C-alpha cells in the first residue's frame, strides 16, 4: 500500500477510477444495475482501464440492494469481477461507523467485513465518516491496515471556502487541519467526497492547491456532476495538481453521476496534463452501457437538469427530489419551496453539519417535520416538551450517528430528547462484541450445514435481509444468472430463452403457451427446456376471480352438484370438509335480479367448493361435491 | 485416469457413448452444429459447446483444429470419434495425441494401414489372408484400365480407393460400357469422398458380406466377438443386419 | 472579412459543439486583435464539454455567451446559464444577470416542459463522439431513426464512418443546414 | 355491481389543501375511514397498491374526513380524488 502511493505521486497524468459499477448506476438507477450486466463487460473493462488507478465496484447501498431488491449475493458479484479483472485495483466505499450495514456494530464486526472483502478482492476502502469526525474512523483504518490493503482517508465537503460568509468553521483552515490529522492515523491516500458536488471550480483550485502544500499524501477527488458544473471542477483540481478522479462512462455520467471520462478526456486537449485512460474503448463502453441502461427504465431518477439551488441547501446525492416525493406524500407538494428552505435552516439549527447517509436524512426528516407542523428556530425550543420528534433526529442528538464538528445546542437537545442520556462516546463502543461462533451455529442449523465467513457478517450486518435473501435462494436458486430482460419481465408466448450456468452449461428454455386458470387461479404453463417438454403451475392473482373456469359437473355422478343455469354466487355458505343435512342451503346465487338457494340433496361431508363470493357461472359448472 | 471424454460426433452414437462414459463416472462434453442447435445429443452431456458459428452446414463435424481447441478449452483427457466423422481420419488422432489427449482408437499406424483401400488389401496379404485378385494399386488414365479388362476375366468392379460409404463403384460385366464406369464412378467418388483415386478388382458374383467384430487392449490380448451377415444391401449400402450369421 | 463589410458583430456558431476549450481560448484570443467587433459565442453542450468552452472564452475576452436556462440546457441545448454563474465565482469576470429570477425561471420550464415528452430526443448523454463524425444539433439521433427507417440500423456504426469520409469526399465542409442534409 | 372499478373519481383540486389526490396508478388494497370520522395528523387512511408495492396514505394535518372516493380494489389514476378533510 505504502508503495502504491509514493508511485502516484510520480505520475504526471491524471490517473482515474472508474465508478460505473457502484456510484454511477447508484444515482442513476436506484442501485439496481445486476452482476449479469457488469460481469458481460469485466473483459472489456479490464482493456479499457487496463492503466486506471482503481473500479468503484463495491459499497455504498450495493451490498443491501443486491441481497434485497436483486436477490443476488454481493459477495459473488466481487469474487466473479475479481476473477475476470485481474489487473485493476478494486475500490470499496466503506462508512467508518458501521461499514456497509444499517445500523451500529461491535467493532468485531467492522473487523471481519474488512477482513473477508480484502479477502474476495477489495484492494482500496475509502473510509469516510459521515460527519467527519476522524475517532469514528480509527477502528476501519486499523482493519484495513492489518490486511495489507490500501486505507483511503476522507473529508466530505461543505459549505463554500470561495465565501467568508458562508461559514467561519468550514474553512480551508479545517481542512487542512483534518488532512494533516488523516496524514498521522497513516491513510495512504486523501480522499475529498463532494457528495452533494459543492465543490465550485475556483473552490477545487484553491483547495487541492493547499492540499498539496500541506500534505505529502496523493489526493483522489470525488465529486458528483449534479449543478453541471462537474467538469469544470476536475479541470481545476487538475491544474492544481490532483492525483486521481473519480469518472463515469459518458452513458452512466452526468447529472447526479460522477462528470464523464469521455468528455473530461478532449477537455484536457491542449492543457498541461492528459487523462490516463483508452478514449477509443470508453467510446465502446459508453454504448454498451448505453443499451444496457435500457433495461432499467422503470428506475430512472426523475432528475433531468443541472439544478444550482444545490449551492444553498446542500442535499446531498438524489436527495432533493426523493424528498419532494416525500413531501408530496404529505400534503407539501404545493409548498416544496417552504422545504427546501426549512432543509437550510434546519442545518444552520443543528451547527451546521455535513450532510451525508445518514446526517442528511435527518436534517430532511426534520424539515419536513417542521413545516408539517407550522414550527421554527424558536417554536422548536417552546413547545419542544410537547413534540415528537422524528425518531432519527432524536438518534442524531443521542450520539448515535457520532460527534457533529461543532457540537450540539445543548437546550435543542434537551428538548429532542427529553431525559434520555445522550453517548459520550462513539457508538460502537458500548456495544458487546459479536460471538461469531454462535452465529455459525445458528446458519448451519437453519440451513443445509456448510456456511461461510461471507454468510456469517452477511447476516450480523443484515439480519432479517439475509435470512430472506436465502429463502428467495431456496425457492428459484441462482437468480444472478438470468439476463436481466428475463428477470424483470419473464417471457413471451413464442420466446426461447439461453440461460449461461457455466463454460458448456447452459438452459434453453422456450415458453409455448400458458392455460387460462383453473378453479383455483393456477394456470398451467408449457415450456420445452432443453429438448424435454415440461409443465408448471403457478398461481395468478386476478384483481377478479370471474376469470376462472371450472371442471364440468359429472352429469351421472350424484356427489357432484352442477349448475342448473348461467348467474353468480352472491354468498358462499359452507367450506371444504365440514358437515350439512339433507336440505341444507350451501350456496346462494342470483340468476336475473332473482335469488335462489342451491340445496345440499343428502347428508353429507363437503369434500370441494369451487367458488368464491361473485364468481361467473355457466350452465353445467361444478360447483360443489358431497359424500 | 479418464476424467473429462469428448465426443467429436451426434446423434445416437454420441448419446450412446455419453451413457457409457457416465457409467463409468466420467464427465462428458458434447459438440454441436448451427442446425444441430437443437439435437437431443446436445442436452444429455455434461457441458456442451458450439463447433465454429464461422463453420457451415456438415463440413463442421469435420474441423479438426476448431475441435481440439474446444477440447482444451474443458480440459477433456480423451476423445471419442464415434463412427463416421473423423473415426477414420489419421491427423485427427495424431493431432490428439500432439496435445495431451487421448484419441479414443487404434494407434496412429492403424488409421493409416487401413486408411486407404489398397494398403488395407496390402496389409492383408501379407499377413497372409485370402483377398479378392484385382490391381497392384491405384489407376489413372483409361489405357491403364483397358489392360487389365482385356487379360484377367471380365465381371469385374472399379470402386473407390477408400471410406466405408458404397456410394463410389460401379459393375462392369461387359465389352464398352467399360468407358463410363471408369469416369461415372470416378467423380462420383469425387463427391462422396475427399478425391477419386480408383481401381479394379475381380467382381465376386452373389456374395455374402459377412463381418468379425474384433475387440483388443493396450497389452497385447485381442479377441473376436464373433460375424454379423451385412448381405441385405441397396446400394451397396447395408439396410439389415443379423448377428451371428445364419 | 465580416469586419470589412461592416458587420455590427461577430459571432462564432458552433452547431456541432466541436469548439474545445482550449481552443475555445485561442480562437476569441486572436479574434480580440484581429478586429474591433465585439465577439458573441455560441455552442451546443452536446460534448458536455460546453460550460468549459463558455469559461476559457471568457478569459479569452469573448463579450456575449448564448445560454439557456437550467431545466432547458445541456446536451443538444446550450449550456446552463445557472450553472456559469456560479461556475465562475471567484474568476475576474462574472456572468451579468439574476441567478434568483433564472431560479425562478427554470423552475417553471421544468413543468412547462413536461408538457412536451412526446417530442423529447433519446439523446440523455454526452457524446464525445461527434468529435470524429461532426454532426451538427440534431441530426445524430434523426439520421438514426431515417437509418432504421430503412433497415440499416443495425450498422449505423458504419453510417457514423461513411459520414465522416462523405466529408472528406466532398473536400470537406462545414455541416450546418442545409449542408449536413 | 355490473362495472365497480369502471366508476371515474372525479380530479383533486391540486390548488386545494384538504383534496387528497392519488400520486400514481394502481389499487385500494383498503379504505380504513369513513365519511365524518376525525383523524390526525399522518394517520392511515388508505392502504393502495402500485406494482406490487404498498403506500399508506396519511393525514396531512388533524381532521374530519369529508368525502372519501374509493373502495376495496378499486383502481385509480394519478390525479384522481381520494379523500377529502379539514
Ligand atoms: N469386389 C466386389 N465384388 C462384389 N461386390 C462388392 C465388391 N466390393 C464391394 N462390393 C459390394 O459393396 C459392399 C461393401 O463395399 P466395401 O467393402 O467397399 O465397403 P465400403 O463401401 O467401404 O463400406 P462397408 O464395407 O463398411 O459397407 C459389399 O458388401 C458388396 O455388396
Ligand atoms: O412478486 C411476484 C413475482 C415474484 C418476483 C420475485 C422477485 S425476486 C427479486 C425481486 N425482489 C423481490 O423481493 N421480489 C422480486
Ligand atoms: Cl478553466
Ligand atoms: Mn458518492
Ligand atoms: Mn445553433
Amino acid at each position: 500500500p505504502k508503495g502504491v502511493a509514493e508511485w502516484v505521486k510520480k505520475q504526471d497524468d491524471v490517473l482515474l477510477t472508474d465508478t460505473t459499477f457502484r456510484d454511477a448506476h447508484q444515482s442513476l438507477l436506484a442501485t439496481r444495475v445486476r452482476t449479469k450486466d457488469m460481469i458481460n463487460i469485466a473483459s472489456k473493462t479490464a482493456d479499457v482501464f487496463k492503466d486506471g488507478f482503481s473500479l468503484e465496484m463495491w459499497g455504498g447501498a450495493t451490498f443491501d440492494v443486491a441481497y434485497n431488491f436483486l436477490k443476488e449475493n454481493p459477495w459473488e458479484r466481487l469474487e466473479r469481477l475479481r476473477k475476470a479483472i485481474p489487473n485493476v485495483l478494486f475500490q470499496m466505499l466503506l462508512r467508518a461507523s458501521n461499514a456497509v450495514g444499517y445500523k451500529n456494530y461491535p467493532d468485531n464486526v467492522i473487523h471481519k467485513f474488512v477482513q473477508e472483502s480484502a479477502k474476495a478482492g477489495i484492494d482500496v476502502f475509502r473510509i469516510f465518516d459521515s460527519l467527519n469526525w476522524v475517532d469514528q474512523m480509527k477502528v476501519a483504518n486499523e482493519a484495513v491496515q492489518e490486511a495489507g490493503k490500501i486505507s483511503e482517508g476522507t473529508i466530505c465537503y461543505t459549505g463554500d471556502i470561495l465565501n467568508p460568509e458562508r461559514s467561519n468553521i468550514y474553512t480551508l483552515e479545517y481542512y487542512v487541519k483534518l488532512a494533516k490529522e488523516l496524514e498521522r492515523e497513516g491513510f495512504h491516500i486523501l480522499a475529498i467526497k463532494d457528495m452533494a458536488g459543492l465543490l465550485k471550480p475556483k473552490a477545487a483550485y484553491e483547495l487541492i492547491g493547499e492540499l498539496k502544500s500541506a500534505v505529502d499524501l496523493p489526493i483522489h477527488l470525488h465529486t458528483h456532476d449534479t449543478s453541471g458544473n462537474g467538469l469544470l471542477t476536475y479541470k481545476q483540481a487538475i491544474d492544481a495538481g490532483v492525483d486521481i478522479i473519480d469518472t463515469a462512462v459518458a452513458s452512466m455520467s452526468g447529472l447526479t453521476s460522477q462528470p464523464s471520462a469521455n468528455s473530461l478526456y478532449y477537455a484536457l486537449n491542449g492543457f498541461p496534463r492528459h487523462l490516463r485512460t483508452d478514449i477509443e474503448g470508453m467510446e465502446s463502453l459508453s454504448h454498451y452501457w448505453s443499451t444496457v441502461r435500457t433495461y432499467y427504465s422503470d428506475f430512472e431518477s426523475d432528475i433531468k437538469s443541472p439544478n444550482t439551488e444545490i449551492y444553498q441547501h446542500e442535499m446531498p446525492g438524489g436527495q432533493y427530489s426523493n424528498l419532494s416525493q416525500q413531501a408530496k406524500s404529505l400534503g407539501l407538494g404545493e409548498r416544496f419551496d417552504e422545504v427546501k428552505d426549512m432543509y437550510r435552516r434546519v442545518n444552520f439549527l443543528f451547527g451546521d453539519i455535513v450532510k451525508v447517509t445518514p446526517s442528511s436524512k435527518v436534517v430532511g426528516d426534520m424539515a419536513l417535520y417542521m413545516v408539517q407542523n407550522d414550527l421554527d428556530e424558536q417554536s422548536v425550543i417552546t413547545d419542544g416538551y410537547k413534540l415528537d420528534f422524528p425518531e432519527s433526529v432524536v438518534s442524531f442528538f443521542k450520539g448515535e450517528i457520532g460527534q457533529p464538528v461543532n457540537g450540539f445546542n445543548k437546550d435543542l437537545q434537551a428538548v429532542i430528547l427529553k431525559g434520555q442520556e445522550a453517548l459520550t462516546a462513539r457508538p460502537g463502543e458500548y456495544l458487546e462484541p459479536v460471538d461469531f461462533e454462535k452465529v455459525r451455529e445458528l446458519l448451519e442449523e437453519e440451513q443445509q450445514g456448510p456456511v461461510t465467513e461471507q454468510d456469517i457478517i452477511s447476516y450480523v450486518l443484515y439480519p432479517k435481509v439475509y435470512e430472506q435473501y436465502i429463502q428467495t435462494r431456496n425457492q428459484y436458486g441462482n437468480l444472478s444468472l438470468l439476463d436481466t430482460p428475463t428477470f424483470f419481465f419473464g417471457m413471451r408466448n413464442g420466446e426461447t430463452v439461453e440461460i449461461e450456468i457455466d463454460k458448456g452449461k447452459r438452459l434453453i428454455i422456450k415458453l409455448e403457451t400458458i392455460s387460462e386458470p383453473d378453479e383455483n387461479g393456477n394456470r398451467t404453463i408449457y415450456y420445452a427446456m432443453n429438448g424435454q417438454a415440461r409443465r408448471i403451475y403457478i398461481k395468478d392473482e386476478n384483481v377478479h376471480t370471474n376469470a376462472n373456469v371450472k371442471p364440468k359437473a359429472d352429469k351421472s355422478n350424484p356427489s357432484h352438484i352442477g349448475a342448473q343455469m348461467p348467474g353468480s354466487v352472491t354468498e358462499v355458505k359452507v367450506s371444504v370438509g365440514e358437515t350439512v343435512k339433507a336440505n341444507q342451503p350451501l350456496l346462494i346465487t342470483e340468476a336475473m335480479k332473482m335469488e335462489t338457494t342451491i340445496q345440499a340433496p343428502f347428508d353429507g361431508v363437503i369434500k370441494q367448493v369451487t367458488v368464491n363470493n361473485g364468481d361467473t357461472i355457466a350452465t353445467g359448472d361444478l360447483l360443489i361435491e358431497i359424500e | 485416469q479418464i476424467k473429462k471424454l469428448l465426443v467429436a460426433n451426434r446423434g445416437e452414437i454420441a448419446i450412446r457413448i455419453f451413457e457409457a462414459a457416465a457409467e463409468l463416472d466420467i464427465s462428458t462434453v458434447a459438440i454441436y452444429s448451427n442446425e444441430d442447435k437443437s439435437s437431443l445429443h446436445r442436452y444429455k452431456a455434461d457441458e456442451s459447446y458450439l463447433v465454429g458459428s464461422d463453420l457451415g452446414p456438415a463440413e463442421s463435424y469435420l474441423n479438426i483444429e476448431r475441435i481440439i481447441d474446444v477440447a482444451k478449452q474443458a480440459n477433456v483427457d480423451a476423445i471419442h470419434p464415434g463412427y463416421g466423422f473423423l473415426s477414420e481420419n489419421e491427423q485427427f488422432a495424431r493431432r490428439c495425441a500432439e496435445e495431451g489427449i487421448k484419441f479414443i482408437g487404434p494407434h496412429l499406424e492403424h488409421l493409416d494401414m487401413f486408411g486407404d483401400k489398397v494398403k488395407a488389401r496390402t496389409t492383408a496379404i501379407k499377413a497372409d489372408l485370402p483377398v479378392i485378385p484385382g490391381t497392384d494399386g491405384p489407376i489413372k488414365s483409361y489405357e491403364l484400365a483397358k489392360e487389365f479388362a482385356e487379360e484377367a476375366g471380365f465381371p469385374l468392379m472399379i470402386k473407390a480407393t477408400s471410406g466405408g460409404g458404397g456410394k463410389g463403384m460401379r459393375i462392369v460385366r461387359e465389352e464398352s460400357e467399360l468407358e463410363d464406369a471408369f469416369h461415372r464412378a470416378k467423380s462420383e467418388a469425387e463427391k462422396s469422398f475427399g478425391n477419386s483415386e480408383v481401381y479394379i478388382e475381380r467382381y465376386i458374383d452373389n456374395p455374402k458380406h459377412i463381418e468379425v467384430q474384433v475387440i483388443g487392449d493396450e497389452h497385447g490380448n485381442i479377441v473376436h466377438l464373433f460375424e454379423r451377415d451385412c448381405s441385405v444391401q441397396r446400394r451397396h449400402q447395408k439396410v439389415v443386419e443379423v448377428a451371428p450369421s445364419v
